[PDB]
């Protein structure tokens, strides 16, 4: 093929998001889905504190 | 030319591409929001 | 005051307890898009780059059907 | 005087509810709904006025934006 | 025939110099930021966005010119 | 049969089958591949913010939010290399350009009317001022048209124009020898290096229509 | 599957869907024969 | 009687070096925005309106070197 | 005969060079207005007529573009 | 007979780029007077009769870029 | 031999083109008068003349190229 | 048809005018580092390289002329 | 002489385009000076003695240039 | 038949004028540096060799715009 | 014979641009003379030593600013 | 033979404009020089030397540019 380069520029374009990409989304939203998978959590154990007093 | 043709269905898939964001797709993450709400206040 | 105290006693209780039924024995080819790569362990860049695999087949065959 | 004795135990069944009967992250929203209905009225009313802006939200969780 | 095509190669060839302000039109737009960074360090997460939706429009508007000329080359 | 609207369909594929794979059976907890649905989500909320505010405010969210995502996805064929792209099909961009420069004005319409003229100054006037840069001023309206829809359609082709003409050079400077890679490595990732720009133009290209459309109709919605 | 939901669409819209139509029938003037050069 | 026909898009190819009064006509603007909220923070939402009434009556007003472009071209 | 509209065509496509300055001569004027009201926020209910009056006496003449391209082409 | 008016049309065009000196001269007359208002704004009562006899012989070069493309008029 | 004379008309557009010298520099010189005025008003007399120095001696390249390029219509 | 190969000749000399904002765009970004580092010099490493970000698109404008011309020199 | 001799008064015109640089050297100096005496107005009547010779040295290039304009007349 | 030999001069001569772009762009760089350390000399030692990277990537564009002049030699 | 070595009297009015910006060159020291010295007024006995002498070091460019006109001219 | 005698005469006349940015490169290199000796007189020795490096660098370009009249004129 006279254009065989053309699905090779992106040998490392999809390599870049592999390995220079991959923890700089992945590592950043964990976190972030932890924070509200605890701060129910921790209000819910408000709750256990608010229904002592009664 | 044929600048008519797609454009037939070009701004076509607009208005219904809108209704499954207005209607279906959109709002389904609202009561997503809400819910965290009703847990939030209890 | 009380009515805070009473508001929670129902939606507290009336749930479910264990968190049981797990939904995974539903496969039917509805939901076995998400059980290979939308489990909540790899988290690697794959379902984007299995996407990119198919269309640049489905962008070289149509010329290979039309010209080639 | 005794008015509230007989409440001696809604509480405390909700107690044992809690020590082993907790599964609030594993499970889903639409549950809720066939527990609280009053969590879709309100969506109701805030779609018509346009209300998508959840007040309350924001003093709890992040923007999640990339400001 | 290759008379008339002559003039086609000249304008392509002058016609992509007006987009010369299409890298200082992108370059004021950093060269504002980081006077704003160094004067105030905590202000980057908020004032990005308004460099990042500027030389969107500046370096797309110098990019009018090419769009001209493949015209006149193609 | 219609050979030039193969991938239409697959752009509206990707989102109504989007809650096929981000809504986790309606998990309240919204995984890896859902907390960008929602990151962009408030990325739209936020803007559409700062800049109406007012109460009449969310009733034409949903509009400027499948304006974003609609073409935040013409980025699909900026990076697929055997097609003939959509975005570079810019006779539907400029002409659904038109009706969102209209569409505003014929909602000032029924809304405000005779008061619609107020687009002269906002600010006071004396006489000589006015009645000369009134046109100065539509000059911006009668060509506020075009002026947004070109902008996405010149700077997405060259994804596919500024690169495909490379491939005339690197695939002519490798069939002269086999030592003729000297230089260093220049028929290589320098141009990769040009390439994820205008890729990640195909971002902010989206972004900047979604800012373009919100400024349009603050002053011919409020007063 | 989904939820539906009464959200206001043609009475806020309607400039956009009247628009529409506006430059559709603005190409029956353009591609009937204009079109053949 | 054809040999003109090349002097109708040299005359219009460059017609493009017109447009750095949009490629630095938007960019010390959006440069004048960037540090003048790093100054002082909390006038974000009052100049950004004044940003885009200064940004459309100036790109756009460098935009009709398009015009006489196209309706040379056409 | 032919090589009349010839001579015009480059000299009308020409005349687009002449806006440039007209570009960016509404750059600087909104850039020390929003540089200008970034440190004194309660001047814009004065000043900002007098940012617009640096069109009506000044783009009155400076956007003669057109007026000075196409006006023998009748 | 074809030389009536040959080079008549194209200079009229290329002597008409004066107006970018005519275009941010009649500029910074505004823009500098904005942020120096925004300096002090008691002194817009005095600058008043200063921005009459500072744009006026500014675009004094204003007349004189177009008489001069009006060879073909009169 | 209107050949030249043809020349002396485009001739004519590249006479007095250049105005672009007197065109700014007729302004930013007012540019620092304005701000300069601004700053402090007890020079308002002392350099309004030394401007108006600015003013005249800035139009040496404005009307020094015109002497024969208006004259070119009658000789 | 040795006017066209004259014309794809004459052409790349008058398409390298659009070179020089980038020869200049990539200093005068430079031109606010070294007095950005001088205000503080704990944000030496903040500023370096996202300027680089923002120099590496000015580059690009000046690497869309060398193509044209060189697409101008090769047939 | 129509062909060769009369070739020279184009040559004048792009020799009369020299003085652009000019305007500027007989502007900023002045400019540098209204700012100068600014902050420091006890420095005046020595500074505009050595400024003034600013504007007879700018202005050298500026009358050295268009001599090549009046070699081809006188 | 002598014409294609002869816009070898033309064709180089008019391709070093942006040769200007490095001229007056690597002195800026040093037009930053000797105001940069006038408020600060201590700090010097780490940013004038960052300084010299602007000195050579912006060279490399001094040898861009005279690199086809020397294709002329080919 | 006589259209051909008649134009070394026409590129020689297109040289008087070589670097005749004095005021983008000469003129800017100046004003940098007494920006400084109006800032300090008891250092301006040093600063000749290097503006004025550093002037020349500027104009050994502007040694050659027609050089190559005269040259080819007589 | 005949018009390739004019282009090696009129192209190494457009050769010296570029010698722009040789005489404006070494016009900020002492014009930011003398600002900064105006704060700081005492510090001096560290940015004479690499001022010369400075103009160094801006007549490389120059010296660079303005020799390719004379590169194959005999």
């Amino acid at each position: 093929n006279d254009e065989s380069i053309l699905l090779l520029t992106f040998l490392g374009f999809t390599g870049l998001v592999a390995k220079y990409l991959a923890p700089a989304y992945k590592d950043f939203a964990d976190a972030r889905m932890k924070k509200v998978s605890d701060v129910l959590n921790a209000s819910r154990n408000k709750h256990v504190e608010a229904v002592k007093d009664r | 030319f044929y600048f008519m043709n797609q454009l037939t269905y070009g701004f076509l898939l607009m208005i219904t591409l809108l209704i499954l964001f207005s209607q279906f797709f959109l709002p389904m993450i609202l009561r997503l929001y809400v819910s965290r709400l009703f847990i939030s206040k209890l | 005051p009380n009515a805070k105290r009473i508001a929670n006693v129902v939606h507290f209780y009336k749930s479910l307890p264990q968190g049981p039924a797990p939904a995974i024995k539903a496969n039917t080819r509805l939901a076995r898009y998400k059980a290979k790569y939308f489990d909540g362990d790899n988290a690697s860049g794959k379902p984007l780059w299995h996407f990119a695999l198919g269309i640049i087949a489905f962008g070289y065959s149509m010329e290979y059907y039309f010209h080639l | 005087e005794s008015l509230v004795s007989k409440e001696l135990k809604d509480l405390q069944s909700t107690l044992d509810n809690i020590q082993s009967a907790r599964p609030f992250d594993e499970l889903t929203v639409d549950d809720l709904t066939k527990i609280k209905p009053e969590i879709d009225a309100k969506v109701e009313e805030m779609v018509k006025k346009g209300k998508w802006d959840v007040p309350g939200y924001k003093d709890r969780f992040g923007n999640l934006n990339v400001m | 025939m290759q008379l008339v095509l002559a003039a086609k190669y000249i304008g392509a060839g002058i016609s992509t110099i007006g987009l010369l302000g299409a890298g200082i039109g992108i370059a004021i737009v950093f060269a504002a930021l980081i006077n704003g960074v160094s004067r105030n360090p905590s202000i980057k997460d908020t004032v990005f966005p308004m460099a990042i939706l500027g030389f969107a429009l500046s370096e797309a508007t110098g990019l009018f010119c090419l769009m001209v000329s493949f015209l006149l080359l193609f | 049969l219609t050979t030039f609207s193969l991938y239409t369909i697959i752009v509206l594929l990707v989102i109504t089958s989007l809650y096929t794979l981000t809504n986790n059976n309606n998990k309240i907890i919204g995984s890896r591949w859902l907390i960008s649905q929602e990151a962009i989500y408030d990325t739209i909320m936020n803007m559409t913010k700062g800049q109406i505010g007012g109460k009449n405010w969310g009733l034409y969210f949903p509009m400027i939010f499948t304006l974003f995502m609609f073409i935040f996805i013409a980025n699909l064929i900026s990076m697929i290399p055997y097609s003939f792209a959509l975005s570079a099909h810019l006779v539907f961009i400029i002409s659904l350009s038109i009706v969102i420069w209209l569409g505003n004005t014929i909602l000032g319409l029924y809304k405000h009317g005779w008061v619609f003229f107020s687009l002269f100054v906002p600010a006071g006037t004396p006489l000589p001022l006015v009645p000369l840069l009134v046109i100065i001023e539509t000059l911006s309206y009668f060509a506020r048209a075009i002026s947004l829809g070109l902008r996405l359609g010149s700077n997405i082709l060259a994804g596919h124009l500024l690169m495909v003409i490379l491939a005339g050079l690197t695939f002519n400077f490798m069939l002269i020898n086999l030592f003729t890679l000297v230089f260093g490595f220049v028929p290589l990732a320098m141009i990769l290096a040009i390439m994820m720009l205008e890729f990640a133009i195909g971002i902010i290209q989206g972004y900047v229509w979604a800012i373009l459309t919100a400024s349009y109709l603050k002053d011919a919605v409020y007063l | 599957m989904l939820k539906r939901f009464p959200t206001p669409i043609l009475k806020v819209y309607w400039p956009f869907f009247v628009a529409g139509a506006a430059v559709y029938y603005g190409m029956s003037k353009a591609a009937d024969l204009s079109s053949n050069t």
